[PDB]
């Protein structure tokens, strides 16, 4: 499936302004 | 959402707005999980204490939206409900246990830059990520403040 | 305070 | 009191004892809670109108977004010592799959 990959972000390798806050919490 | 910020364009392309037809108003949020299936909270559709018991014809789902009130021509798609399915063991009487519902759409929605389904977790993704301190993201057009 | 939607979606 | 556009907030999952100790309501395994503690400084919560929306997480394993929760309930909005509760999507996925498979 193509689920959960956003055309304007993941699909273009662009990050949104706060997604890094999620990643940093996954310790 | 309280103490949030404006979403970026296309930041949450699975976000769905549940929209009441007559009195036109926001009912609830929801999410797109395939071209025909939308996931929501059972209490958005059935909650006796608040005199809520919507039928398919009472509502529309609006997909690809960003603006709360504006009609987003060429961007949002508005879909009609074929069928509502509420968890048979949804506990509206006590604690909202199993607060879940599915809505099948009449026609499939076309995916676009603004409309795209989210994944549902497998056992392993759930096990790894559902840990205290790990952050998730909530989105919606609900109140900015309690009062 | 919602903008009107097209009537085709009823 | 109402936003012009879609709102977003990132919130940490809360330890289950802390969720249970914040409320008189009986919590079940089909729920989890999220939000900052009073000690933590940062704030944020869902509120009425937000229900039914998704609580999503971005897998660091495959860079895909997963819907882990459904905005379900809270007592007030963004009150200190209170938290938002969310439907545990994985625990109800067998029902999800059953309905879709029709
Ligand atoms: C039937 C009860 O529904 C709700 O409690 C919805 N809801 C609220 N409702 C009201 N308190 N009127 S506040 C709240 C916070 C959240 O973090 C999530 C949902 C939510
Ligand atoms: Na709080």
């Amino acid at each position: 499936a193509d689920c959960g990959l956003r055309p304007l972000f993941e699909k273009k390798s662009l990050e949104d302004k706060t997604e890094r806050e999620l990643l940093e919490s996954y310790i | 959402i309280v103490e949030g910020s404006d979403a970026e364009i296309g930041m949450s392309p699975w976000q769905v707005m549940l929209f009441r037809k007559s009195p036109q108003e926001l009912l609830c949020g929801a999410s797109l999980i395939s071209d025909r299936w939308v996931l929501t909270a059972a209490h958005c559709l059935l909650y006796p204490p608040w005199d809520k018991n919507f039928t398919e014809n009472d509502l529309l789902v609006r997909i690809g939206k960003h603006s709360r009130t504006r009609y987003e021509r060429n961007i949002e798609k508005i879909s009609m409900l074929e069928k509502i399915y509420i968890h048979p063991r949804y506990n509206w009487r006590e604690n909202l246990d199993r607060d879940i519902a599915l809505m099948k759409l009449k026609k499939p929605v076309a995916f676009s830059d603004y409309i795209h389904p989210v994944c549902l977790p497998d056992r392993e993704t759930a096990a790894s990520l559902l840990q205290a301190g790990y952050k998730g993201r909530v989105t919606g057009w609900g109140n900015l403040k309690e009062t | 305070d919602f903008e009107e939607i097209p009537g085709e979606y009823l | 009191g109402q936003p012009s556009v879609l709102q977003v907030v990132n919130l940490p999952i809360v330890e289950r004892p802390v969720c249970k100790d914040s409320t008189r309501i009986r919590i079940t395994d089909n729920m989890f809670c999220a939000g900052y503690k009073p000690d933590e400084g940062k704030r944020g919560d869902a509120c009425e109108g937000d229900s039914g929306g998704p609580f999503v997480m971005k897998s660091p394993f495959n860079n895909r977004w997963y819907q882990m929760g459904i905005v379900s309930w809270g007592e007030g909005c963004d009150r200190d010592g209170k938290y938002g509760f969310y439907t545990h999507v994985f625990r109800l996925k067998k029902w999800i799959q059953k309905v879709i498979d029709q």
